[PDB]
């Protein structure tokens, strides 16, 4: 898609990549692990 | 040996997006769209350095 032209530039405007990392379909993540110990570090 | 040096003699009128290439010193953008029905003839993207006269 970038090779027809996507202009990945204009493509990231922070929500889209708000679910980019949300994203549940597709290859599981260690990272609800690591949001969870940080969160408990924090508070 | 990717480094041809190619340099391209085109008018400055007939490259596509003159107000896109409005500015001094400044990186500008070109997408590589063609449009079928514009005139103004699109670029050759990896030609390594541009003649606009």
């Amino acid at each position: 898609l970038i090779e027809n032209g996507v202009s990945m530039h204009r493509f990231l405007t922070i929500s889209r990549l708000e679910e980019l990392y949300n994203t549940r379909h597709g290859p599981s993540n260690t990272l609800y692990h690591l949001v969870r110990d940080v969160k408990k570090r924090e508070y | 040996r990717g480094k041809i040096c190619t340099i391209g003699i085109a008018p400055w009128g007939i490259v596509e997006n003159q107000e896109d290439l409005i500015g001094r010193d400044v990186v500008r953008p070109y997408q590589t769209m063609s449009n079928p029905m514009s005139k103004l003839t699109v670029l050759n993207s990896m030609h390594s350095h541009f003649i606009l006269a």
